């Protein structure tokens, strides 16, 4: 549709312009390695993951129109799915970054889920498309805590699945599981708010200094 | 705060 294909590539235009930067890249393979350097360089990309997030929501359509605060409301209640999103397809686009991840003081009750979550979105093989419309669609969510207006955010969202769909269509005919399984993915990315929540909450994890973004985003 | 600013 013509009115789509439009909205597409708005979404792809501000989706791509999103990127890690290649010094954090880097890092991975630079960084002396030990459970607190290790730490370090999760927490500068989960940070940067964060700050990618927000340029990308700030350019959302109809975002801007929002109130401002059921804009900070979706910022900070879409978080953790949206970071989370991201440094699954950052890490599936890496073996060292693993080790590091293995290897930086985190509990295997966080760890074990995550790998298990990156393993699921990798064997999907999903395209940049399919990444940034997930992606927005996550952001753009009705149901978190706080919303005064949720119809206005139903609004927005509801065209971004429908051009996810028809893509889906469009591109996997006489396949209507292809678009289930993203769903289903997005069934899964939905369990680490909880995962988040008590991490937050742990000894390790609590005991270090967060960057000012990360402390604001997830409300420590 | 911080928020605001960035957006
Ligand atoms: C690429 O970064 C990995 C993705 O990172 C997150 O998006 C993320 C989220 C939502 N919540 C927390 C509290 C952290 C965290 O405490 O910071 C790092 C410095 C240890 C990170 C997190 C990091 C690793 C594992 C898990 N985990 O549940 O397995 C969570």
């Amino acid at each position: 549709t013509p009115d789509q294909q439009t909205l597409l590539h708005f979404i792809m235009d501000s989706y791509n312009k999103q990127r890690m930067p290649q010094e954090i890249t880097n890092k991975i393979l630079k960084e002396e390695f030990s459970a607190e350097e290790n730490f370090l360089i999760l927490t500068e990309m989960a940070t940067n993951h964060v700050q990618v997030l927000v340029e990308f929501t700030k350019k959302l359509p109809g975002f801007q129109t929002l109130d401002h605060e059921d804009q900070i409301a979706l910022l900070k209640g879409s978080a953790v799915e949206a970071m989370f999103l991201r440094s699954a397809e950052i890490f599936n686009k890496s073996d060292l970054l693993e080790e590091r991840i293995r290897n930086s003081g985190i509990s295997d009750e966080y760890i074990t889920p995550m790998f298990s979550f990156y393993k699921s979105i990798g064997e999907l093989k999903m395209t940049q498309e399919e990444y940034a419309l997930l992606t927005a669609i996550v952001i753009l969510s009705p149901d978190r805590q706080y919303i005064k207006d949720r119809e206005a955010v139903e609004k927005l969202q509801e065209p971004l699945l429908d051009v996810l769909q028809k893509l889906c269509k469009i591109h996997q005919p006489e396949n209507p599981q292809h678009f289930a399984c993203l769903l289903g993915r997005l069934t899964e990315l939905r369990t680490f708010n909880h995962h988040h929540a008590e991490m937050l909450m742990s000894w390790r994890v609590n005991d270090h200094k967060f960057t000012p973004l990360l402390c604001e985003i997830w409300d420590v | 705060a911080l928020l605001r600013y960035l957006l």
